[PDB]
């Protein structure tokens, strides 16, 4: 065991010693203290001699440390010596921090739920502490992190023992609820109402005894007295939640239901008299208490409305918080909102009167200049609401509600702010408003585009979204299309609306394709000139993607020759050279132009220059590759693209090489022409790519190549497999396979796991061809050589290793070794089993058992599970 | 002018990740689990001088925690990183903010859902009731995309320091 002095001297470092490099390794040395096994003697020795405040709460934490993890050591006889000590040291420590009380607090709770020789252990507490006035604060800390600690991930109670330890502690909840009212008979009010609240929580409360109490008058007491203040007020509120949420059915809890149902309505004026004041911390939570209580009694106000537990001044409390100034206290109640339109005509009037209230709430101020920002606090919140609105726009009606808003909008002479506002939530529903009352529809779209250039640049930017949503509108009704397009183009030509405007006409080109060649003279025109508008790159790539989906819908005859030309302006400027930007802008072009190698041709050239000068640089040749990826989604490229790639990885193992070689692979490896070259290809990459790997941390460093490697295995095999199989390659393939079920990066080990799966599957798959037998042969022969050294690395990655996430897919592979060899499998798997570093014999054979005997995939998962948790 | 950040989450959750993203600017595609405590101070200039971060990249995974709770002491900020395509990850979120509070009561502390940037979602922006409260803030951010990366600290910095106009420079 270290020394004292050395542990005082490790934990003035870790808290004091500003440099990095030195905390890190303080704490390290206190770490292996913690889990040594002198963790015990030095914690209790260290809260005896409470030299100072740093190394009473490392001590006091280590002793709630070492009992939710090291309990287990403990001999049965050294449990009540040790419930001595913490008793003790919490008694000295009362008045010390705070901090140090809440650990000590933690451990006393962590030992009694794991300690079943101390029964009553709610009782013992209390009556030996109670009386003294100084031993109440830490007495109801433990009384409130005690039913907190019932659910603790890091205790992990048995499920026998779990269910055991509640209902004891319902037994008690009498003796703990009599206490808390002599309690309170400031600081010492909150105290009492989160250990209410906690109890409440655990669900094991009697609701008709709290029902008549006076702790419950004292809660609706505390929330109506003005004078209250902050930290007694979150605390009230927070136990009024509580007691809300654990009437699970309002009909078994019908007291409790009754006293608060009436005690919360009494804080409407409590409400009033906290939005009169500047008292923003005491509004959001009375909407909250608000919010809450409607979703308790919601089928009390669906079932039986106006009638008793259907008071309509439920919903009332929520209106009345939607009309408040600050947006963050509707967005409260938002959650509400979405569970009553959820669960559903005498709520309607309630949901159109929310809509209003949230319309207003979308104005901007009167003196802002630019467009509405999106990244900003605002502007999310504005997002919000158009999602909650479309959510609950059918119990208005999208006819009714669409229609009303655009009325509103002449009325009054109404100002800019009050019309983007209106825009803004039109927009929200423009989409989902059915085109079959077209003229109501169609006279809005009317509307917008006879407003003069001279109204405010955040009207012509929701305007312009507006539109942008109605395209449904333009589709029906085709005669608009070019007084639409004209008005969107007055709006690209400006530089703080070109955004807008772009994102509009690519919606109006996907949906108005059928008619859009005319206007495409103009879009070419645009495209030629991109980089005039000041436009942003997802603005430009949607713009250049719009354009290319109506020059697929072109006579064949002029297609040819407009889409080399809406290439042609990239490759001039690609010539005269960062080229990320245009190669963005060319693959966009390829992947939506599907109606093509007479402008490959062209473009060819100029790719493989530019790829060859940035070749060092991997975000250029990602872009680079995609470009390419894209223009073959041609046999002429093949040879000198694969070349290039090969030459090029060999120096820079860029992995997206891999994932460009598995497209290749995918999209001819049926065609048994180019199966040798593309085999060709692939023993060729993995030359390079081994390199990579066999480096130390190799599998560790390269995630990405491990994940885009073995989806180039995975297309061969299941493009072409003989051809991979027969080779000499897909041996050291498949022990980098094996190596790489260890990696616990996620992407990369779902990629590993579906080579693997999709590998050993060839030898089961499709046995109605010809060539089954061959394929029966080869996966055998693999099977003999390395079944056991998989079965066991499997086994090893799931007991040790790897995240329960890939529990399913490592099942799914072990299914497919059974598939092959079910007799063998009982072999290798008894040998995995048996180089095991506890876990007992009969463990190891009814798992063993459970899993060989599986019929389905289901079984064998669920069997890995159970096993995997006992270590 | 320095403060002592303790950085809290589930493993694999994406937290090393963020952290040297600023430090070295470099997006790290590994994951190299964290064992114990890893101490990295980051200084961000503002337009009211510089302001440095001691930040407590603590373990996520159970069997590397070391101190876990005594990583906590005097603690004047954290920041509760989740996993946005892990449902498992948001789950045990409740239980981090709950070993926080118990050490360090009323310190402001931000919830990151980190990994906004792939394709399928798992755990909806729309369920947090996090940022509802305040003391507590929410961001959506990603490591790799860079979108918000820089929101927790800027946050933490006006709460620490107490000026709401506070930018980075
Ligand atoms: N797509 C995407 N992946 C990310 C992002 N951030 C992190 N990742 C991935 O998640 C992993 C995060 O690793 P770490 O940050 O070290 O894990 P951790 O959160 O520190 O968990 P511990 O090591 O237990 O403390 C990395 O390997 C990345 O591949 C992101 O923003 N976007
Ligand atoms: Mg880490």
């Amino acid at each position: 065991k270290p020394t004292l002095q050395l542990v005082y001297q490790a934990v003035q470092a870790l808290y004091h010693d500003p440099d990095p490099s030195g905390k890190e390794r303080a704490s390290f040395w206190l770490g292996e203290l913690q889990r040594s096994v002198h963790a015990w003697e030095i914690s209790d020795q260290l809260l005896q001699i409470r030299q100072d405040v740093e190394s009473c709460y490392f001590a006091a934490q280590t002793m709630k440390m070492k009992i939710q993890t090291s309990f287990y050591e403990l001999p049965t006889d050294s449990h009540a010596s040790l419930r001595d000590s913490l008793l003790t040291h919490i008694q000295n420590l009362k008045d010390l921090s705070p901090v140090i009380v809440t650990q000590l607090a933690l451990a006393i709770a962590d030992l009694a739920l794991q300690m079943p020789s101390w029964k009553g252990c709610v009782q013992t507490l209390v009556e030996k502490y109670s009386n003294d006035v100084t031993s109440l604060p830490f007495l109801l800390e433990i009384l409130t992190v005690l039913p907190e600690e019932v659910h603790s991930r890091s205790l992990r109670i048995g499920a026998n023992r779990r269910t055991e330890i509640i209902e004891d502690l319902a037994f008690y909840s009498s003796t703990v609820v009599s206490l808390l009212m002599t309690c309170v008979e400031e600081k010492m009010l909150m105290k009492v109402f989160r250990c209410l609240g906690s109890w409440f929580n655990l669900g094991v409360l009697d609701s008709n005894f709290m029902a008549n109490n006076k702790l419950l008058a004292l809660l609706f007491e505390v929330l109506q007295q003005d004078k209250t203040s902050s930290n007694l007020h979150e605390a009230a509120s927070d136990c009024v939640c509580s007691a809300l949420y654990a009437i699970e059915n309002v009909e078994t809890n019908l007291p409790l239901a009754m006293q608060l149902f009436q005690g919360v309505l009494t804080l409407e004026t409590a409400y009033h008299m906290a939005v009169a004041r500047e008292d923003l911390d005491k509004v959001l939570n009375y909407c909250r208490i608000f919010t809450e209580l409607c979703e308790t009694f919601l089928e009390k106000i669906v079932c039986t409305p106006g009638q008793g537990l259907g008071d309509l001044r439920t919903l009332e409390l929520l209106l009345i918080c939607a009309g408040h100034p600050q947006y963050e206290v509707v967005e409260i109640s938002f959650n509400f909102w979405y569970r009553l339109g959820e669960h559903l005509g005498i709520f309607k009037a309630y949901i159109q009167r929310l809509l209003h209230a949230l319309a207003r709430h979308c104005q901007l101020e009167p003196d802002h200049e630019g467009v509405p920002e999106e990244t900003d606090d605002f502007g999310e919140f504005r997002m919000r609401v158009s999602d909650l609105v479309k959510d609950l726009i059918f119990l208005i009606g999208s006819m009714e509600c669409f229609a009303q808003l655009y009325s509103t909008l002449k009325e009054g002479n109404p100002p800019w702010e009050v019309t983007e506002a209106v825009l803004f939530i039109m927009a929200a529903i423009a989409k989902s408003v059915d085109p079959e009352n077209n003229p109501t529809l169609v006279e809005v779209l009317e509307g917008v585009v006879r407003l003069p250039e001279t109204v405010h640049t955040a009207v012509r930017y929701t305007s312009i979204e507006l539109v942008g949503e109605m395209s449904e509108v333009v589709d029906r009704n085709p005669q608009f299309l070019d007084p639409v397009l004209g008005y969107l183009m007055k709006g690209l030509c400006e530089k703080p609306l070109a955004s807008a405007a772009a994102k509009a006409i690519h919606n109006i080109c996907s949906v108005c394709r059928d008619h859009m060649a005319q206007h495409f003279n103009g879009l070419l025109e645009i495209a030629r000139s991109l980089d005039s508008f000041l436009l942003s790159p997802e603005a430009a790539v949607g713009l250049l993607k719009g354009t290319a989906l109506v020059l697929a819908r072109l006579p064949l005859d002029k297609i040819t020759e407009c889409l080399s030309e809406l290439c042609s302006v990239q490759v001039m400027a690609l010539k005269k050279l960062d080229p990320t930007v245009f190669l963005d802008r060319l693959a966009v072009i390829f992947r939506h132009t599907n109606p093509c190698q007479k402008v490959i041709q062209e473009i060819w050239p100029v790719l493989s220059e530019t790829l060859n000068k940035h070749r060092a640089d991997n975000r250029i040749v990602e872009r680079c590759c995609r470009c390419l990826r894209f223009a073959v989604r041609s046999a002429a490229l093949l040879q000198p693209l694969v070349t290039q790639m090969v030459n090029v990885y060999h120096v820079h193992q860029h992995s997206c090489f891999l994932y460009l070689g598995s497209i290749l692979v995918d999209e001819y490896g049926m065609e048994e022409g180019c199966r040798q070259g593309l085999l060709d290809m692939l023993q060729a990459l993995c030359i390079p790519t081994f390199q990579l790997l066999e480096q130390q941390n190799g599998l560790q460093n390269h995630p990405d190549t491990v994940d885009d490697l073995f989806r180039l295995a995975t297309r061969f095999i299941q493009r072409s497999p003989v051809t991979l199989l027969r080779s000499q390659v897909v041996i050291p393939i498949l022990q980098w396979a094996i190596a790489s079920t260890t990696l616990d990066h996620r992407d990369a080990n779902c990629s590993v796991m579906r080579f693997l799966r999709d590998l050993i599957h060839t030898g089961v798959a499709n046995d109605h061809e010809e060539d089954f037998e061959l394929r029966k042969e080869l996966i055998g022969q693999v099977m003999n050589q390395l079944g056991q050294q998989l079965v066991s690395q499997l086994l090893h990655t799931c007991c040790f290793c790897l995240p329960p996430y890939t529990l399913p897919d490592v099942a799914e592979v072990l299914w497919e070794i059974m598939q092959v060899d079910r007799p063998t499998f009982c072999r290798w798997l008894e040998n995995s089993l048996k180089g095991l570093p506890t876990v007992t014999h009969k463990q190891l054979t009814d798992f063993h058992k459970q899993v060989t005997s599986a019929e389905e995939c289901k079984q064998v998962c669920w069997a890995l599970r159970d096993f995997t948790r006992l270590f | 002018v320095q403060f002592k950040l303790v950085l809290v989450g589930d493993g694999g959750t994406g937290k090393t990740t963020f952290v040297k993203r600023h430090l070295t600017g470099e997006f790290e595609k590994k994951y190299v689990a964290t064992l114990g405590v890893e101490v990295h101070p980051l200084v961000f200039h503002t337009n009211r001088g510089p302001i440095k971060f001691n930040v407590w990249d603590t373990a996520g995974l159970e069997k590397f925690g070391g101190l876990r709770d005594g990583y906590y002491i005097q603690a004047q900020c954290a920041i509760i990183m989740f996993d946005v395509t892990s449902r498992v990850t948001y789950k045990n979120v409740p239980n981090w903010h709950r070993d926080l509070v118990r050490v360090c009561e009323n310190i402001p502390i931000v919830l990151c859902g980190n990994k906004v940037d792939i394709k399928d979602r798992k755990v909806k922006a729309k369920s947090i009731v996090f940022h509802r409260k305040k003391n507590l803030q929410y961001y959506d951010i990603s490591a790799k995309s860079n979108y918000n990366f820089e929101k927790p600290f800027l946050w933490l910095a006006r709460k620490l320091i107490g000026d709401p106009n506070l930018e980075f420079v």
